[PDB]
């Protein structure tokens, strides 16, 4: 770990994650339902630290795309957050997958999606790497 | 280590963050910030010449190309030929300078004043009308 500066002399924690993000290293988990709200998640991009929208508190595409269209507009711009989704209920994937795809073809600021509570198969993760087109992928092994 | 209520994230975040700066910076850095390496900006980077000029071939890879433009020193050239994305009024989109600057049999880019981000200017050329 190394410290590094900007022109403005923010002080960055200088990490592999860090260098990646252009944030420090340090990120808020997609919580149900504590990220699930999207004030907290556009609260925590402003604070300038990563943080992923909760889609556990989400039944449909409807209601992602109205928490993500909050959390732009409360976020500043340029700003960004990513979207957590779980892998042990397949519903929840088939609409969400199909909606951060149109999404990041929309432009949207979703920086990455995270996985938990199961790791994709191998082709399953090849599909959203490239299909969603996001910065990185999370995935929570246990 | 959850004791305090009703602190923002912010603060919180902030204090994580500003706790491992003067804990690195006492360790790694002897307490001074100006031994802090300084950079335009800090991101993008994949965790895997004042005058220069540079020409485009069939067989060139894309990534060296993009390299070469863009030059070591990190400025707003560096942004421009290595950030894959740029900001729209909201949104991000594909970055229009990569992909104008995409290499291609014919095309020369001349950058002069490749120090002086400032003063730095990238001229790209391409055959037209012969």
């Amino acid at each position: 770990p190394k410290l590094i500066k900007n022109k403005s002399g923010k002080i960055f924690v200088e990490t592999k994650f860090s260098k990646l993000i252009g944030r420090p290293p340090l990120l808020v988990p997609g919580m149900t339902p504590c990220t699930v709200s999207p004030d907290f998640v556009a609260a925590t991009t402003n604070a300038g630290y990563t943080i992923e929208l909760a889609g556990g508190g989400y039944f449909s595409a409807a209601g992602m795309t109205a928490a993500i269209d909050s959390v732009v507009s409360q976020i500043e711009k340029g700003s960004t957050f990513g979207i957590n989704l779980i892998y042990v209920n397949p519903f929840m994937l088939q609409w969400g997958i199909p909606l951060i795809k149109e999404l990041r073809s929309k432009g949207y600021p979703i920086q990455f999606l995270t996985i938990g509570a199961g790791v994709p198969s191998l082709e399953v993760a090849s599909e959203y790497i490239e299909t969603l087109g996001l910065k990185y992928l999370g995935l929570k092994p246990g | 280590f959850t004791k305090v209520i009703d602190e923002p994230i912010k603060s919180i975040m902030d204090g994580i963050h500003d706790g491992h700066i003067k804990k690195l910076l006492h360790q790694y850095y002897g307490d001074d910030e100006s031994k802090i390496p300084a950079v335009e900006y800090f991101g993008g980077e994949s965790p895997v010449e004042d005058s220069a000029v540079f020409k485009a071939t069939s067989s060139t890879d894309e990534e060296s190309w993009f390299k070469a433009l863009a030059g070591s020193e990190i400025n707003w050239r560096h942004a421009s030929f290595l950030c894959s994305f740029i900001t729209q009024d909201k949104m991000f989109v594909s970055n229009p300078i990569r992909k104008v600057f995409k290499p291609s049999q014919g095309m020369v880019v001349e950058i002069s004043n490749g120090n002086t981000s400032s003063k730095t200017v990238v001229t790209l050329s391409e055959p037209v009308q012969g």
